């Protein structure tokens, strides 16, 4: 009598109209379980020490029987694991699922719990962009008054990134996914009290359907296509999203030309490089994420979806462009054309979310005599 | 800076492999030119087996160079002929001796140089094959030479190759280009020995995924077919 | 929650067939295609223009970035 | 029916193909890498003395008339000397006890606190005598084990 | 009748028989697919692989 | 609306008479959560490579601020974690809780899942008894025909215990406890369908009581005493249950005099050393554990407890002596007095469980005219 | 499961006090002690003898183990 | 590489460069390390005093 719990996988009421956008919730359940198996088999041959880590990856990629595929099913198994989110989130914002506050506020807590885990995971190969990535990004906490000089040295276990900084990331990294797996079952738990949303935003109690033959096979399809776009990168462009300077071991006395995190952080980084004031830059960085927790308190339209909200559609897809911009600016260096652009886009990100999109639904209500 | 040009390498194809015959030539380059001044720590003579050298040929080369191995029972360390398990011998004992022997400059390792430089092998061929005098107004310090394919266009890498800088075994003419082609082919094998086995799985995948995607897409539109075809009506009293 | 008492419905009828008795690809090209174009025109003017705007600032920013690094 | 059930059947074939591979990839990952397999085979070497040498992270051990004089039947594990060596002045043996995995001490044969100079057992809990690997003599001085 | 109907009557009717087809299919599929796949790759990369040149050495 | 699940901790029906013996179920919930925190902080300073592991423990025990306490709260945090089981099990056998088959068969699966984890965990310091422990004990699978020479080399990742054997244990070790934590919540789940047992074996639906003020504070007491007996060892006898040869780094060319696992396995080991036939010894080893799954199929008395079964009491406490014997024989060497004893005790272990104890309740039924 | 309908009980009474109105250690030594000895004698003959037997085989096996290692 | 006076961070200087030189300099015998010798020998410090003094 576990399998009363499998009714959430078999006899679960679910709507009928939901298109591919909802599959991205399940796929994380695959990427996560996929990534854990791979990263585990990397642990068998990884060493957490600085004199041996970078080589340890080589032991995998060279001497091991198919050790190399696992590295790239796993690194790029994190990249695809964030294409899935950002679309899994955009659904929740565009189709207005954030009214399930209990889930959404936990959706945030999964995001942060992850997007620090990749940061730790990117260190472990112990190359330049690994080291220098962590060197820059930890120092941002130094901007805080009265604490930062103490907290950063504590996280480092010293006065600069070194051995004990590495070894603890490996332990903070190879644990949190087992904490993330818990919060997912939690995250679903509050969802299975309410049942999922549809493109319309309307109560779908009338046209529910089971889950066992219909969405299962739909998830088998959607999972299959995911394994394509992953393995293509593994089998046709593995260094694509990477950064080749990583394949030089760490040299703390030789700074690389372009320091940057990987593509999935960069929109955050561009916001930071925009502001000259260091501390004020930080609170913008953390706020670019946490602002998701301010969305439902800024809901204004008496409708839920955006299939039936024209002005919000135009603003929504504008926000996506602002993101894509910030992804691009962060990857590119800091000069007078790109500085100016990076400033404008960052202002749009906060402006568009807080002001226009609420303002729209207010206007949209007025046209409908509300 | 200068964006290097992209070339019609034999292995640029999504299913194209490496010219293993060229990898044979490329190793002879590294061994007679660069192995005196560059390290390659993450390769063995055994990895050459079945790719560009065979067992015996590589084994013979293992017995050409001496390697420091074995705490003697007397309590000392000696030299022996290398074996296949041994890695490529490092020319220098430590990087400071390298900076000492190259005017403060550091010959980099070359295990991952392909995949550690933007542009990849296209960069490298253009780099060796891009030497020229500086233009007017430009002047460099002693030891350092000009090359447009480097940030700042100033490196310590004096001419490693040129016409008949060496000789090949297969009777190939050793033009500077022929040399730089083969070596870059070798390095792409070093930084990515899985290359030739990568694509075979890439081939097996697309044939399977060419099949499973439509078939699964049928079972979907087989089971959902009930709902794409259902109908409704409204019969109040 | 479960089926059976989710809500209340009255005087509603559903008809359906067995999937073994109907094609899985009916009018797949014959009718599906214009639905896509209909589904396309219905929304494309709301998706395109910010990404259209992106491609321009991408190039203009790129070219101006280049020109900045060249010379007097 | 047979048409529709053929779709899922052929699909299942392609799944099990892939499912066979990736598992076989993973399980092959956990098996011995290329590095270990090299050292496992390549073992080069060079009176009245025995030395303990390493091989596969195990010990490897490296008068004649006396050992020949020892009777075969009186051993708990009857074996002739030259049945254990390819040349009489080279005893190549493996420091693992057949009772339970433990190392005997060298040198008038062996003793284990957990045999003769040839490697055979005489008294003790040891159920079997020392084992002899598959080796060869490439020269009058060099030796290759496995 | 057609072949599809004959296949169902013998194989896809009983789920026990059904499964044994799939294993049997996988074996001959695993063999046939690997041979055909390699042949294409080699044909594309003819004269570039080790065995294609191994005879010389 | 998680906290409907906290009714299993607050408003849960529980009997009234249950003495200390049941607390040992909860304490595992403390040891486990305790041990995970400690072993984690050991991961921050541990290295999974052979040239650096043994020293890594020294880095902890010497240079780290209170790194040393954590090692001994954790090693001996495993010893106490098995005093708790063996009493937590003996309850289940003496008071007859094994009629909850769904839990018991999972109680076994927790035990094995653990008692391999300590084996892996004892390797990681990389000393003699660590290495040689794993060298002997893996070879037992070599006794199996047609597989063992292949399986053992696979587990080793080679042809003898070496680097890749270590690094994978560290990953198999630092994961399973997060799997064990799942099965516990499962294990309870089937218990909270039935409610716990009492010393009498009688249905206690009439005299149930809540759990929030009564057993909570009882578990706070029982937990407190546990922290005593742990920290005493940490603060008054840390090398007690240890084995000092472990504090010599691994030397595969120098066998220690006394090879043995730690105290908590030894009764298993004595059974093995008893039998000369190697393979036949193994199937006795695994059967000494798995026999727990044969208990309920050997229940014969129409009663449940053993407070009201005199003959089974005398046989039960005899079984304990046979265990304590086997714990002692395994730690001691193999000679003619101890060989003879180790044989007799092992026969009693299987004989007493399979024959006498069933036979008793049959007899006890006859006296009661059943 | 929960309180309320676990089983059926009738004509049963319970009396209880407030813990703030009664001692927590009533007759702790005066009455508790002989209960222990009563609780002891009730069971001790069933717990002791195998462990009593253990202590003997522990020593006898120990001494005989010693004597085996000494000499003729 | 050169030689300098040690500092506090430096560990106790190893007398020999490798154990084989030790076995060479002590008739095949190995002087053990002494960081953990107390806790690596049954009886502990009682053993050691009796050992030297025995
Ligand atoms: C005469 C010694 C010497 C030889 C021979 C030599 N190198 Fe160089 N190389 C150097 C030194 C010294 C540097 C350092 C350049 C610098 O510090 O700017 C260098 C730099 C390089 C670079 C550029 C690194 C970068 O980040 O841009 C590459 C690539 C390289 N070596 C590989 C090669 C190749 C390819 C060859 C010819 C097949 C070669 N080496 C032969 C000494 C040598
Ligand atoms: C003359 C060189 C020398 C000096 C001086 C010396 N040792 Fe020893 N020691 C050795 C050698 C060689 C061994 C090896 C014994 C063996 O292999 O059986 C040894 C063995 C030991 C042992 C016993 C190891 C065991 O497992 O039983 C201890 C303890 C020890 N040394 C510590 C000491 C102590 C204590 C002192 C005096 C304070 C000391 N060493 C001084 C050479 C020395
Ligand atoms: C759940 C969120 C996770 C994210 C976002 C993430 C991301 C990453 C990334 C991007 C890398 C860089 C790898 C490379 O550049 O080659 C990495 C490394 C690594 N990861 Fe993950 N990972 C996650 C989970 C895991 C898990 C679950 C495991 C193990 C079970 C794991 C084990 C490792 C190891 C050992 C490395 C270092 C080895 C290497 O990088 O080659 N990670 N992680
Ligand atoms: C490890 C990370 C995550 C896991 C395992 C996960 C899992 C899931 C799954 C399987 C669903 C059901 C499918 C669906 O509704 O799309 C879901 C729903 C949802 N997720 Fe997550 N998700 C994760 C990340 C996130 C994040 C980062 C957010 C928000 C920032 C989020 C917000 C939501 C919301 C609002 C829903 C319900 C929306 C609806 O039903 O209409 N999730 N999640
Ligand atoms: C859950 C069942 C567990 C058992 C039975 C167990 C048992 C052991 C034992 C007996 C040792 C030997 C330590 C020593 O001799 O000093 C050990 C080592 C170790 N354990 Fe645990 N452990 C468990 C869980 C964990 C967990 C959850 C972690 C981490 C979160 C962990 C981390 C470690 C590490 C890193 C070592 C090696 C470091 C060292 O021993 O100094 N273990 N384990
Ligand atoms: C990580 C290991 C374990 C955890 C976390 C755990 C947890 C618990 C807890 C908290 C209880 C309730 C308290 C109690 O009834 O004593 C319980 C009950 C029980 N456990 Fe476990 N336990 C573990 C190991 C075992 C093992 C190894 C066995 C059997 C071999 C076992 C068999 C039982 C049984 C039969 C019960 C219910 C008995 C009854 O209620 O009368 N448990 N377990
Ligand atoms: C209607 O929308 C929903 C609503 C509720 C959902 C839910 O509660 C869960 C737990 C999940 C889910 C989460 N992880 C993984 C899977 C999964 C699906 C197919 C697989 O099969 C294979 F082909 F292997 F991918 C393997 C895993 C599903 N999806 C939900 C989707
Ligand atoms: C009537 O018998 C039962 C019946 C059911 C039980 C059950 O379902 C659970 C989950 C548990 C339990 C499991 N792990 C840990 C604790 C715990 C208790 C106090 C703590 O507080 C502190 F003082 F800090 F230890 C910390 C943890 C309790 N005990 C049960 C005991």
């Amino acid at each position: 009598l576990m399998k009363i719990v499998n009714n959430a996988f078999i006899d679960l009421p679910a709507p009928s109209n939901i298109s591919s956008w909802w599959n991205f919730g399940s796929l994380l359940g695959i990427c996560l379980i996929l990534q854990i198996l791979t990263g585990l088999f990397l642990a068998m041959h990884y060493t957490s020490d600085t004199t041996t880590a970078f080589s340890s990856v080589t032991h995998i990629c060279r001497d091991v029987n198919y050790g190399w595929i696992i590295r790239y099913m796993h690194a790029n198994g994190a990249s695809m694991f964030f294409i899935c989110l950002y679309m899994h989130v955009g659904r929740g914002l565009y189709y207005g699922s954030y009214t399930f506050l209990e889930t959404w506020n936990i959706g945030v807590i999964l995001l942060l719990t992850v997007m620090a885990t990749a940061f730790m995971g990117y260190v472990l190969p112990w190359g330049q962009m690994s080291f220098w990535g962590a060197t820059v990004i930890t120092n941002l906490l130094s901007a805080i008054p009265y604490i930062g000089t103490n907290l950063v040295e504590w996280i480092w276990g010293g006065f600069s990134v070194d051995k004990a900084t590495l070894t603890r990331f490996f332990a903070f990294h190879f644990i949190l996914p087992f904490i993330i797996m818990a919060i997912a079952m939690v995250h679903l738990l509050f969802l299975h009290e309410t049942g999922s949303n549809n493109p319309t935003g309307i109560s779908s109690d009338v046209d529910k359907i089971p889950f066992h033959p219909y969405y299962t096979i739909k998830d088998i399809l959607g999972a299959l296509l995911l394994i394509l776009a992953l393995m293509l990168l593994v089998l046709f462009a593995p260094d694509l999203l990477g950064d080749p300077d990583n394949y030089t071991p760490a040299n703390p006395l030789n700074t690389p030309p372009h320091i940057k995190p990987e593509w999935y952080f960069l929109f955050a980084y561009a916001i930071l490089r925009s502001i000259p004031n260091k501390l004020g830059g930080v609170l913008a960085l953390a706020f670019s994420i946490l602002i998701l927790a301010l969305i439902p308190l800024l809901h204004t339209s008496k409708q839920r979806s955006m299939m039936f909200r024209p002005l919000s559609q135009c603003l929504f897809w504008a926000l996506v462009a602002d993101l894509l911009t910030l992804t691009w600016i962060g990857g590119q260096p800091v000069e007078h054309p790109y500085i100016t652009i990076g400033q404008l886009a960052s202002v749009l990100y906060f402006l568009l979310i807080l002001v226009l999109m609420p303002t729209a639904g207010t206007i949209e209500n007025k046209l409908l005599k509300w | 800076e200068l964006h290097p040009p992209s070339y019609p390498w034999s292995h640029r194809g999504l299913l194209s492999s490496l010219d293993h015959t060229s990898i044979r030539r490329g190793f002879q380059v590294y061994k007679q030119v660069c192995s005196s001044c560059h390290s390659m720590d993450y390769v063995a003579y055994r990895h050459l087996v079945g790719v560009c050298y065979t067992e015996d040929e590589a084994k013979a080369l293992a017995e050409e160079v001496e390697v420091q191995d074995g705490p003697n029972e007397d309590g000392e360390m000696f030299m022996r002929p290398g074996k296949l398990s041994d890695y490529f011998p490092k020319p220098y004992p430590n990087p400071e001796a390298a900076r000492a022997a190259n005017n403060g400059a550091l010959p980099p390792d070359l295990s991952y140089i392909v995949r550690a430089r933007h542009g990849g092998e296209d960069y490298v061929f253009s780099l060796l094959t891009g030497y020229c005098e500086p233009p007017t107004g430009v002047s460099l310090r002693e030891g350092l030479y000009f090359n447009p394919y480097f940030p700042g266009q100033a490196i310590g890498m004096a001419p490693p190759i040129y016409n008949e800088v060496l000789e090949f075994d297969d009777g190939t003419p050793a033009t500077m280009s022929q040399v730089a082609k083969d070596v870059c082919t070798f390095l792409r094998w070093a930084a990515e020995p899985e290359h030739d086995h990568r694509k075979r799985m890439g081939l097996k995948m697309l044939l399977m995924m060419g099949l499973l995607l439509p078939l699964v897409y049928a079972m979907k539109r087989h089971k959902w077919s009930v709902l794409k075809s259902r109908k409704l009506a409204y019969r109040p009293p | 929650r479960q089926f059976g008492h989710l809500t209340r419905v009255r005087h509603v009828i559903t008809y359906s067939l067995s999937p073994f008795e109907q094609r899985a690809f009916p009018h797949y090209f014959s009718k599906g295609i214009p639905n896509v174009l209909r589904r396309t025109r219905a929304c494309i003017l709301r998706v395109a223009p910010p990404f259209v705007a992106f491609y321009l600032v991408y190039t203009w920013g790129t070219q101006e970035f280049e020109k900045s690094k060249r010379k007097n | 029916k047979g048409f529709s059930y053929l779709v899922t059947a052929t699909t299942t074939v392609g799944v099990a193909y892939a499912a066979k591979n990736v598992v076989s990839q993973f399980v092959s990952s956990m098996s011995a890498s290329a590095d270990v397999l090299a050292m496992s085979k390549i073992e080069i070497k060079l009176e009245g003395k025995n030395m303990a040498f390493k091989w596969r992270g195990k010990p490897l051990f490296v008068e004649i008339d006396q050992e020949a004089a020892v009777e075969v039947s009186q051993l708990r594990d009857p074996q002739h000397d030259l049945e254990r060596v390819k040349k009489p002045e080279w005893v190549i043996l493996i420091g693992v006890c057949t009772h339970l995995g433990c190392v005997p001490i060298a040198n008038g044969g062996y003793y284990c606190p957990c045999y003769d100079a040839s490697g055979r057992i005489r008294k003790g809990p040891a159920p079997l005598n020392l084992e002899v690997p598959s080796y060869e003599f490439t020269s009058d001085d060099m030796v290759i084990v496995g | 009748p057609t072949l599809t109907a004959r296949l169902y009557s013998l194989l896809f009717r009983r789920t026990s028989t059904f499964a044994l087809t799939i294993v049997v299919g996988a074996l001959f599929f695993e063999r046939a697919f690997d041979q055909g796949a390699d042949a294409i790759y080699e044909h594309i990369n003819e004269g570039k692989l080790w065995k294609h040149i191994k005879h010389k050495y």
